[PDB]
């Protein structure tokens, strides 16, 4: 049973940085891409980017470049995303999603990390 | 960036009814389009990919159709476990763009 | 014969025969690419388009390579096998590249006839580049779905880029499959590329080798070296412009952004190699699709081994793709050191003198103080002269052949370039 | 006394042009 256990909700002051983690369980961590998705409150989804865990080459959405940085830890089978210079518009739910393999559809999703930027 | 417009933004129907969602595409994606269903307060779940192929474990009442720049998802004999948001997402090539989302409600 | 008889014969002896033969040997490929361009505008099912281009690719491969074409066909099949067995892995690039490497190495150890293999380096190189490119684009997420058999086959046998054509991305081929309107800019691009291809063919066969005795009253080892170099450069530009023309004729080779479609496929830039700024620009403007391929799929992966070892691995991959000959291997091994030393020395110089003398033109917002001064111009022109000198010394190998021939050709020139780059490197390390 | 030149991709005689 594949399970992408994602970090807990974070509350960050504006201008700071946050780091979400998505620990993989149930398959070979370096076997499939690990896309990151963002969803505002009751709005559509947005593909931030993915990271290939085999060779750590990443692929960013140019709307999210410089803001989100992906890293991996293969010994813990964990995928980290770091958001830099958080503003009020960055308060959303961030999912990690494994690619389906053959296609790049997101087959297995995390549970979401609620990032809240306020006072 | 490809712009996936989805219609309608919100529709209502009874149990056992039949509904249809459309996902018009800015550019031409050949047959690469997927449908996710997200319930209230949970993560999305892949239902259809390649615009017609039902993923393993989805009832046969969900039917994808279309190709080019006009795709659709049909749900006949609407059941209580079929109410949520439906997002179309092309998997033609990065960057992957999702649709606006169709909020299916109980009538 | 003297210049009198030379120019008395020139036109009817070389300019018309060479052009007539160049046209008689490519007219069928051009007709097939045009037929594919016209057929892909009718609104057929996509699989039918891919099957039609597979048939056209078989016909073109047979016309150019009579029956040896199997050594290409087989390769394609093998590639798809390696693409189907690991269609779920993130290793697709690694598996396809290792398969291509083992295949080319077995081919270059005379498991295949040494004249059958030498004839199909240009088709096998493009097929291997396309397969490795698709395998890596699927890993990095730039291509969504692993293609069906007919899409992969129609990609490898794309009738526009099968014989001479450059490497094109899988998506840059799918966009050609979905078809664009037959504009007038399309026809202008095809016509200008064909005219420039014939012009470079003419200047390579006729004007190239007979430059300095006849066209110039100058005349000698360095003059022969330079005329061999320019004949080689124009023989390359011929294939570059012809591949550009035959890829823009079939529909591919275009970029569109916000309701503006431009046919801007450039394979070679002759003015960046004939009037060079540095050897980095020469290497990256000799073949632009191959430079992008080698930088994106060989350098960006081997970059873990350090920048210099990654440059060496990239030039080794380039020497393996182009077929392992000793003169080409020596040229591409000297080019690694030449470009690296020149790049890093110009880097340290532009950092010291604060002048814009970098091996590539600086962008409008840069820290350098002296940008348009005449000392900067003098230094840039000195480095351009050094680039022309390197180009002559390296192209002297292609006079129209293993270790003896290359050591003989380079021993006449006193190994001038291999001492020039050594001096540049010790100068780099002194001002370090 | 005709000489032939080969133009092609990475060697690979594909366009041969000869002349006296
Ligand atoms: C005629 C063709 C043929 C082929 C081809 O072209 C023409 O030329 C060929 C060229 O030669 C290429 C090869 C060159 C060398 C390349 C090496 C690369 O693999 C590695 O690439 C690294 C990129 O960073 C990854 O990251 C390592 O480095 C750190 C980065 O943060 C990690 O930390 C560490 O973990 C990773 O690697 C680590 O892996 C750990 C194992 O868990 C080890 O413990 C540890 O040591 C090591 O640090 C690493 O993870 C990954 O494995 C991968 O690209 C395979 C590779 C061989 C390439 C395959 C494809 C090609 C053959 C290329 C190309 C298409
Ligand atoms: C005699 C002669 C020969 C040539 C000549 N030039 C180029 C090529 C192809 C080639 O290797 N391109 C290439 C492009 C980029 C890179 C690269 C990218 N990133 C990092 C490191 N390297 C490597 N290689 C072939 C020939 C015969 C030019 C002039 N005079
Ligand atoms: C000088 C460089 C920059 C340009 C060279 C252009 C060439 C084509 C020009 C320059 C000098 C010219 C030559 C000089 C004089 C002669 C001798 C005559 O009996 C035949 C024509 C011929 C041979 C001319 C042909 C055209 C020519 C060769
Ligand atoms: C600065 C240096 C490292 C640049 C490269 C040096 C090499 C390429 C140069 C320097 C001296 C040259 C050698 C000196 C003389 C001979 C003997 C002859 O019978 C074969 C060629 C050979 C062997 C030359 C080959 C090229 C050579 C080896
Ligand atoms: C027949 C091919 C012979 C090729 C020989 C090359 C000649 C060497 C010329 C200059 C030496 C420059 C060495 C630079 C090494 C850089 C290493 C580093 O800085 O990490
Ligand atoms: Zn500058």
């Amino acid at each position: 049973e594949i399970q992408l256990q994602q970090s807990g909700a974070e509350l960050v002051k504006p201008g700071a940085s946050v780091k979400m983690s998505c620990k993989v369980s149930g398959y070979s961590f370096t076997g499939y891409n690990m896309n990151w998705v963002k969803q505002s409150h009751g709005k559509s989804l947005e593909w931030i980017g993915n990271i290939n865990p085999y060779y750590v080459s990443t692929n960013y959405n140019q709307k999210f470049t410089g803001k989100a940085t992906f890293t991996v830890d293969r010994s813990s089978s964990t995928a980290y995303m770091q958001l830099d210079s958080l503003t009020s518009e960055d308060s959303a739910v961030y999912y990690c999603a494994r690619s389906y393999g053959s296609s790049h559809t997101f087959a297995y999703w995390g549970q979401g990390t609620l990032v809240t930027v306020s006072s | 960036d490809i712009h996936m417009t989805q219609s309608p933004a919100s529709l209502s129907a009874f149990v056992g009814e039949t509904v249809t969602i459309t996902c018009r595409t800015s550019e031409n994606i050949f047959s690469y389009l997927a449908w996710y269903q997200q319930k209230q307060g949970k993560s999305p779940q892949l239902l259809v990919y390649n615009a017609k192929t039902l993923t393993s474990g989805v009832p046969s009442r969900f039917s994808g159709s279309g190709s080019g720049t006009q795709f659709s998802l049909k749900i006949n004999s609407l059941q209580p476990e079929d109410f949520g948001s439906y997002y179309c997402q092309h998997h033609y090539g990065s960057p992957y763009t999702f649709g606006g989302g169709t909020k299916l409600e109980i009538k | 014969f003297s210049r009198q008889e030379f120019f008395q014969q020139l036109l009817q002896g070389c300019l018309l025969p060479t052009a007539q033969q160049g046209l008689d040997q490519i007219w069928l490929l051009l007709a097939i690419c045009l037929a594919c361009r016209l057929l892909w505008r009718l609104g057929l099912p996509s699989y039918l388009k891919h099957a039609s281009t597979v048939a056209g690719g078989f016909f073109s491969l047979y016309h150019f390579f009579q029956l040896h074409m199997v050594w290409v066909v087989l390769l394609s099949l093998l590639c798809y096998l390696v693409l189907f067995l690991c269609r779920h892995s993130s290793h697709r690039g690694v598996f396809l590249s290792v398969t291509i490497l083992i295949y080319l190495l077995m081919g270059e150890m005379h498991m295949v006839d040494t004249v059958t293999w030498h004839k199909m380096r240009g088709a096998q190189m493009i097929v291997a580049m396309k397969a490795v490119s698709l395998g890596f684009d699927l890993d990095r997420g730039e291509v969504g779905t692993v293609p069906s058999p007919v899409e992969f086959m129609g990609y490898l046998y794309f009738v526009g880029t099968i014989v001479f054509g450059p490497w094109i991305s899988f998506h840059s081929y799918l966009q050609a499959v979905q078809g664009r309107p037959l504009s007038c800019r399309w026809l202008q691009k095809v016509a200008r590329s064909l005219a420039l291809a014939l012009l470079c063919l003419v200047l390579s066969t006729c004007v190239g080798p007979y430059l300095f005795p006849y066209f110039i009253p100058l005349n000698a080892r360095w003059l022969r070296a330079y005329e061999s170099a320019v004949s080689f450069h124009f023989s390359n530009y011929f294939v570059g412009f012809l591949s550009e023309a035959t890829a823009t004729l079939a529909g591919a080779g275009f970029t569109e952004e916000k309701d503006h479609l431009e046919w801007d496929l450039t394979v070679s830039k002759p003015l960046n190699v004939e009037l060079p700024r540095s050897m980095v620009e020469v290497v990256t403007s000799w073949n632009l699709p191959m430079s992008y391929w080698l930088n994106n799929y060989v350098f960006k992966n081997a970059l873990r081994l350090g920048t210099f070892s990654a440059v060496l691995v990239t030039y080794a991959a380039s020497a393996l793709l182009h077929g392992f000959s000793f003169h080409l291997a020596a040229v591409l091994l000297s080019l690694a050191f030449i470009t690296y030393v020149e790049h890093v020395l110009r880097k340290r110089l532009a950092r010291i003198l604060s002048a814009c003398v970098l091996s590539k033109r600086c962008p409008p917002d840069c820290s350098h103080q002296h940008r348009l001064g005449l000392g900067v111009r003098a230094l840039n022109l000195l480095f351009g002269a050094l680039a022309i000198f390197h180009l002559a010394y390296l192209g002297s190998l292609f006079d129209v052949y293993g270790m003896a021939y290359t050591v003989h050709k380079w021993s006449e020139l006193s190994w001038a370039s291999h001492w020039v780059t050594f001096g540049c490197w010790i100068f780099y390390r002194l001002i370090g | 006394h005709l000489k032939c030149k080969c133009h092609g991709l990475s060697g690979s005689c594909e366009v041969k042009t000869c002349w006296w």
